[PDB]
């Protein structure tokens, strides 16, 4: 038995997660009861499950616990991977470390100088699996390969905010550069580093969980030439939040840039745009806590200025933004009264739609009017119809949203403008900085939206770790069928397939009578019954339930249809784009369509075409991981590492790579370690074919090994077991 | 824990905790299915609805009643009314708490047997017991002495106590209930063209019997007063609009139950059934009992109903008696509130019926724990 | 997957065809469901007058073409008619070949059973359709009004019908079709414009009246006042001016022939007026849906598009039921469209595509099929 | 003296001398009024028109019926129809005769008291009664004891009597009859075509329906053959000489007697009423009801009508219970018959209202007298 008096294993704790025990006597087959000695000493027992004699589990030898990748150890569980970075970060202070093709990166909140020019070339030149585990070592692959191989490669970055992948991308950025030498004519890295302040302003947002979050996918593009020589960049946009305009929840906030205007609302320039107060203002009172502790959203204003300022965009320009900005929530304000039969109707002389018209330089008449009523056009005929307040409602913030969304793509051309070149690139390097896997205990239409583009994402993964498996046993002639394939396509096609989770909530958003709960009634119907992986809690009719990868989620039925909603009436874009400013023309240079899609329709657009971008680079992986939530230097705390290891989706690699064979060594290493256990008569000529003879004499069933042309692979706890065996022969 | 405690009402389902002063829940005990074809292609659709979601859809649904005469007739509705009450109307696991339920005496050993399986095995109780609904209306009145009159909705039942001790033999339950009154209510309107045919039609004709209708203290009298008078008419508003008269009916209806040859029945009034089950009992003990007269059930809330039981004991008890009728203001909720203080008491943990003495002793331990 | 194979969307009218894709807001085509045929000689050899002519290009043609109508009483007369509008509406308007995309078509209550199946068989048989559906006007209608209960009076050219619906279930036995439609008001309005000596005989002249009816004419609020103010103010002669050129007065006419409506009567029915159709479906549903549908009376079709209609109706039906309910009409804009708009709605459902009899179904289980489809 | 005796059928009328072994006056109990104008100076028409000169006059004269669900809409039209009978038919005064009239069970009060009224304040009859039409009919048929279902054209009731004595807690009032078999029917047409809109066209619907339709022994079986075989196919030629071929409605139309959800009804069918009525009884009498179901009144004159009744009714009897079903061959004419036969039985003399009677206590004498 491998539960022996010197095998250490793991017992769970409601606070370390994870304490290790060491056995006080040898384990024998029908014993309820094992003896364990903690570090706090031998007072504890240990009752067997009486029900199916579940073992806790063992500790891997001290040869195997000291390595940079997951993958060197024999057992692969929560407890050992946990410690083993765990360790490393808090004694050597390590703050990468590998689990197959996977980079993790823990960050350590102090300034580590290992990215020094000495570090960059010493690694430069060299082979990055005989180098230690860095950005540099992730970085300089995907050079070489893009000019090995003529072909585009892409770094996918991700994991929580806070958690280094901005910080990831800057390093991963400044090699690119130096391995080529340097651009001073484009100064491509300081343009970079000017964008993400204006970038984050525009499209992060305060969470419950964090100060500040980004709302969507971030992908910069460097590209390079036939000498592989930095030449220039591009910025991409993907899944940006569009109910963040306008809906707030409870102790959250708008983007930051709609306080930087309001904090900013004292200096003689806004003052002029009539910008009053963030309680005043609807888009943003509804959250609680329009102010951050221990932030000053007039300096946050002050810095993005400067930044605007460093990639060129007008001064002009810039108050223009503004006075589109301060016009937005103006627009919010305009609240319509409810009328008779279906209607409503705007006051005389409205004060935030006279300041509205003022700002954006269009009609009061007009734009009253096109709210108090709506157009309907037919093959003889045009007809004005009467517009409930409801209906009122949902086309301004439709509106509200869409102005938005074209506003953040004309800032994203300027920063696009800068950042391009008029050489061509011959070849180019892709970082995505995109999100980990998103739970909390009421989940809403956003959080849906995050893990449905989670999902995606873990197909190209899941498909990519088994592509290299295969192509390494094809390479050590060692049949494919021995590896499972474990895929989440069943949970993607549950979603966007015909009558899935967003049809249904699609057909639900264009009936007229569709409602939240008939849509939970629609889901318990459609899913409950046909599909396992959707279930439902019996005590309530609100909530349902999906599995996704890194856990199962339950999401509040309730908002996900006034959020799906995003159609505006082509003659409400019209008497905007009309408008006496010269920006408004320009914002809104088929439309007919993309004004009638729906958010979770344009969300499946979106998603797609980043996902076919990502399909024809080759792909790299990196997760970052936030050790802590008090921001102390190097202070590990076990409940949010394992949380964040579910959330990076690693602990499902770590049980593929254990559940086919994870620990492999070549003939010539298995022969130097194992060689004590050999008798000269059982010693060859040949060492391969001598340690082919004695593994099966060490080990009798023969799917626990395999057996390959350079390397035999093992099973998971294989090599721990002949550790022992090692052990034991010497006491 | 907490204990659960419910009235399986062949009408009315009261549920709440132990410890409640009222019933935290209350709902009509009807199954409604469609009668209907759905015509909406592609609308949200339910197979059948529970109590209030049923009395929203009238017309469109046909109503069921899963009990009748104080029995049960359908299992797979009790089994939906009761998966209604535990998570969707109180969402609570029956896994957690134990589950008193209620019963009339005279009730079947299957029908007691049935509800016993049902608990254990598909809602997964605990522990569990079934109580007479008689005692429970007695610890709401507070003595430990005297004869209930309960009368419901689907059964009306006779029971005298002493010093705790019921009389077995001395008990009388009658199947003249609510619901009888309900239907001779349909024929006495008919007599002026105001006719009823469907169940969705006998729920506003029930509203107007509960809302409408008084027991006479002299029929005789009141019947010359109606005929002579007149001024007992009231009018009352359908639910389209239309009004109609009603009056001299409104004393004819509950009058059945001190005359059951109105509906053809050879069974004595209920004055006269309380009357032969107090003359049953001891003669040292029936001073008491007449001096102890408490009125139970929805059906004893009828304006006058009291007075007239007196004048009616006092004509047959002995004038040396001092016969008192007591009638607690809260009627329809006697027999919970008092489910709700038994299931409170730290001496009633005997009387739980576990799922291990179920498992090991098989559903006739129900039997054998409450006698 | 912002491709679909768009299923097409058309409501076969008496007098008027509509047509378009399902999610098209409004029917990009619509034109008179007339086929018109020449009755005169070619004074030339190269004249080569088309047999048949449609829609418009047979109006342009009036008097030296008679002019036709495949529909009537809301049932089909000629099928080789119906497969020419067809062919028309595929490819000489819309441009797209039936083989493509599915086809949903509409019909009237209490439509002959014979009608139905051979319209199905007809899309199979002759445009070869992978798909296709047959749904009743007054679901569609409600669709559109956009609520879950209510009663529709849905009046067309050619018949009229009251269809009660609560939580999506329809009462068999209280819907009423009625045959007086615009077509009847059309021909009584001949009558009544021949005592001005205005006699019209050609179907070509019909639809001059017809047009004059759809100008002019409006419903009262109280006729017998109406007839006063006509007869002593004589202020309601309006002098339409012929295409021709012959200014043509029209005064009492313009509210006596949509008063036949209310008044079968003029025309010699012994049938009830629409006020009391729709009274009566109300009093035979169950007793507690009547205050909803009475909260929810619906208005429908080219017929009900008169001034004054809705509130006479609101009296009307106000005089009969008990005055405690709160009587409701419902009459927006252009309800010449609704049972369309209702039609591209259900067409663009993702639970509905299920619902579509296929061609291998049909061809397995016979024209019958559509009955079953249906009930 | 020797008594009248009439039906107050709700579409047709019997009327006769007491002992007359037939009703020597019968004609449909319709007014007739006309929808258009005069065309010719002079030639005076009718105002209203009565029975057979009304059928003579359809698409000229609009049809109305007196009476409607078993109850009298317009008393006017029955003075009418009244006067018709006495001198237009029977040539007799109704001074000189006494007047037996017939209602059915569950009949409003004023609907009585209003019959009786006319008959003495207009034709000032000498003595006059009220009779129930399932006594008459069942006092035809020649048993003491036996369940009579009387369908005719505006009532279906199932009435059971033993030794004389009725049971009114177990008598069933229907308003599913004749009349909405003829309407259902032009329904069933209109599928083919055959649209039917006018009264005078519905009685051409109801001519084709007494004609062609038959109960079905099995529907699924029927409508199976007529599916398949299609021989049910039959021809008819209308007024104007254009024939239209009916098939399957044959059947199906008659089968709304046993499955009323054709019509949208949520009541049950006339041999679960039958059924359900022996199921009120006394268990000692049930075997003597089951050996004597009496089919009475003009609905039940289908064929194949008693042979289904038998099977249905033994589907829900028990096995050994022996099923006799009797129908006597004039079912139509079997009230009026029992009528003439109270009529001449001598003893009956005592129950006549007379008219010194009828002035003592107003109105309502009749209902004494009956009750
Ligand atoms: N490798 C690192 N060394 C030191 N500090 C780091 C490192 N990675 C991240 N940080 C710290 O994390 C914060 C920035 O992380 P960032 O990548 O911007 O987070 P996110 O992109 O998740 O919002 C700063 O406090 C920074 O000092
Ligand atoms: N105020 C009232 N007047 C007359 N009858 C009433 C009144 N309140 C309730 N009822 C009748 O009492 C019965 C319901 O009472 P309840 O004790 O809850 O019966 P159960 O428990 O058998 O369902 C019904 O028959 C109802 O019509
Ligand atoms: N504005 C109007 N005023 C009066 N009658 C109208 C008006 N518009 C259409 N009609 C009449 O209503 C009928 C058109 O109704 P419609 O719904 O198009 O019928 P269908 O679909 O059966 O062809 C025609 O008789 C037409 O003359
Ligand atoms: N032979 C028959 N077959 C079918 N239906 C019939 C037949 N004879 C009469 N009826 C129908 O039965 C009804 C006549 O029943 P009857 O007893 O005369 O009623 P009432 O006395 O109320 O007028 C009418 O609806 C008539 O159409
Ligand atoms: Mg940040
Ligand atoms: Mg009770
Ligand atoms: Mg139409
Ligand atoms: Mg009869």
């Amino acid at each position: 038995e491998l539960y022996t008096k010197f095998a250490r294993v793991w017992i769970p704790d409601p606070e370390e997660v994870w304490k290790s025990a060491e056995l006080l006597k040898d384990y024998k087959p029908g014993d309820k009861v094992l003896l364990l000695h903690l570090e706090e000493g031998k007072d504890l027992e240990y009752r067997l499950d009486p029900k199916t004699g579940e073992l806790p589990h063992l500790r891997n030898p001290d040869i195997l616990v000291g390595e940079n990748d997951l993958t060197a150890l024999s057992y692969l569980h929560e407890p050992a991977v946990l410690h083993n970075l765990r360790v490393r970060f808090i004694d050597s202070k390590l703050i990468y470390t590998y689990c197959g093709i996977v980079l993790v990166a823990i960050n350590p909140y102090e300034q580590l100088p290992i990215y020094g020019e000495d570090i960059i070339n010493a690694y430069s030149g060299q082979n990055m699996g005989d180098m230690d585990p860095h950005i540099f070592a992730v970085a300089e692959e995907a050079y070489k390969q893009m000019a090995r191989d003529e072909r585009n490669q892409s770094i996918i970055v991700s994991g929580e905010s806070g958690a280094g992948k901005t910080v990831s991308a800057k390093y991963a950025m400044r090699y690119f550069a130096t391995v080529s030498g340097s651009a001073s004519e484009a100064n491509v890295e300081e343009k970079v580093l000017a964008s993400n302040p204006i970038m984050e302003s525009i499209g992060n947002a305060k969470t419950t969980r964090n100060d500040n979050a980004s709302r969507f996918g971030k992908y910069i593009e460097i590209g390079f030439d036939k000498r592989y020589r930095i030449i220039g960049a591009n910025m991409r946009t993907y899944l940006l939040e569009k109910s963040r305009v306008v809906f707030q929840a409870e102790e959250e906030r708008n983007y930051h840039i709609f306080y930087q205007l309001c904090a900013s609302a004292k200096l003689p320039e806004f003052k002029m745009l009539r910008l009053g107060n963030a309680d005043s203002f609807h888009y943003t009172k509804q959250g609680g806590s329009p102010m951050i502790e221990g932030v000053d959203d007039a300096k946050e204003m002050a810095h993005t200025r400067q930044a605007c300022t460093l990639l060129g965009i007008s001064e002009s320009y810039q108050m223009g933004i503004f006075r589109i900005l301060a016009g937005i929530l103006h627009l919010g304000n305009v609240g319509f009264a409810s009328r008779d039969s279906d209607s409503c109707t705007i006051p005389p002389k409205h004060e935030p739609l006279t300041i509205f018209c003022d700002l954006m330089g269009v009609d009061y008449e007009e734009m009253c009017h096109w709210l108090c009523h709506r157009k309907l056009a037919t093959a003889t005929e045009t007809y004005i119809k009467p517009i409930s307040k409801l209906q009122a409602t949902n086309a301004r913030d439709a509106l509200a949203k869409h102005i938005y969304a074209k506003l953040f793509n004309w800032i994203v051309d300027h920063v696009n403008q800068a950042l391009h070149s008029a050489v061509k690139q011959h070849s180019f390097i892709g970082v995505l900085d995109i999100y980990g896997f998103e739970t909390f205990e009421i989940n809403s239409f956003e959080q849906f939206c995050i893990n449905y583009a989670n999902e995606k994402l873990q197909q190209q993964f899941n498909m990519h770790v088994f592509k290299l498996e295969q192509e390494e046993y094809m390479k050590e002639q060692i049949p494919w069928t021995l590896i499972d394939f474990y895929d989440n396509q069943p949970c993607i096609n549950l979603i966007e397939s015909k009558l899935g989770i967003l049809d249904l909530l699609d057909e639900e958003c264009k009936m007229p009578k569709g409602t939240d709960d008939t849509w939970a009634q629609k889901l318990y119907n459609t899913h409950l019954n046909k599909c396992a992986l959707f279930e439902k809690p019996r005590m309530s009719n609100k909530a349902f339930i999906i599995k996704h990868f890194a856990d199962k989620v339950e999401y509040q039925c309730e908002g996900f249809l006034e959020k799906n909603k995003d159609t505006v009436f082509e003659e409400q874009i019209k008497v905007l784009k009309s408008s006496k400013f010269k920006m408004l023309p320009e914002l809104f240079q088929q439309t007919a369509k993309e004004h009638k899609k729906t958010v979770g329709h344009q969300f499946r657009n979106s998603l797609h075409l980043l996902m076919e971008t990502l399909n024809a680079t080759t792909p790299h992986y990196v997760r970052c991981i936030k050790p802590n939530d008090f921001k102390f230097p190097f202070t590990f705390d076990e409940k949010r590492a394992v949380q964040q290891l579910r959330a990076c989706g690693v602990l499902e690699t770590i049980r593929i790579s254990a559940a086919g064979f994870p620990s492999r060594w070549t003939y010539q290493e298995f022969f130097s370690r194992y060689r004590v256990l050999m008798k000269q008569k059982d010693v060859l000529g040949d060492r391969k074919q001598t340690c082919k003879n004695v593994l099966e004499k060490l080990i009798l069933d023969k799917d626990k090994y395999q057996f390959g042309k350079t390397k035999i692979f093992f099973r998971a706890g294989q090599v721990a077991y002949l550790e022992k065996l090692r052990a034991d022969k010497l006491r | 824990t907490t204990a659960l405690v419910c009235d399986n009402g062949s009408g009315l389902v009261k549920a709440g905790f132990a410890g409640d002063d009222a019933p935290r829940a209350v709902f009509p005990s009807i199954v409604g299915r469609p009668r209907h074809q759905g015509v909406m292609v592609g609308m949200g659709q339910k197979d059948s609805y529970v109590g209030d979601e049923a009395q929203s859809k009238r017309g469109i649904l046909t109503l069921k009643y899963p009990i009748e005469h104080g029995i049960i007739t359908n299992w797979d509705d009790m089994e939906k009314i009761w998966h209604h009450t535990f998570y969707n109307e109180l969402r609570v696991a029956p896994e957690e708490h134990p589950t008193l339920l209620t019963e009339a005496p005279l009730n079947p050993k299957a029908n007691r047997e049935k509800m016993t399986q049902i608990m254990f095995e598909t809602f997964n109780v605990p522990a569990m017991y079934v109580a007479i609904q008689a005692v429970l209306s007695l610890y709401a009145s507070g003595r430990t002495t005297g004869i209930v009159l309960d009368s419901g909705d689907g059964v009306t039942h006779n029971v005298p106590i002493y010093e705790g001790y019921a009389l077995p033999h001395a008990i009388m339950r009658l199947d003249l209930a609510g619901r009888d009154l309900t239907d001779y209510l349909m024929k006495i309107l008919t007599e002026r063209g105001y006719s009823f045919v469907t169940t969705a039609e006998r729920e506003i004709v029930r509203d107007i019997k509960e809302k409408l209708c008084y027991v006479a203290l002299d029929f005789e009298n009141e019947m010359a007063t109606a005929a002579s008078s007149s001024s007992l008419e009231k009018s009352y508003e359908l639910p389209d609009g239309q009004v109609i008269t009603i009056g001299n009916e409104r004393f004819r209806c509950p009058e059945t139950l001190f005359q059951p040859s109105f509906i053809g029945m050879e069974s004595a009034g209920i004055h006269e059934t309380t009357y032969n089950s107090i003359m049953k009992c001891d003669i040292d003990i029936r001073k008491d009992l007449y001096a102890n007269n408490v009125m139970s059930g929805g059906t004893t809330m009828y304006p006058g109903i009291a007075d007239r039981m007196q004048k009616e004991i006092t004509a047959l008890a002995p004038s040396t008696m001092k016969i008192k009728i007591i009638a607690p203001p809260e009627r329809k909720y006697s027999v919970w509130i008092g489910g709700s203080i038994l299931a409170s008491l730290s001496t009633f943990q005997q009387m739980w019926i576990t799922k291990q003495e179920y498992d090991e002793a098989g559903p006739s331990i129900v039997h054998r724990k409450c006698f």
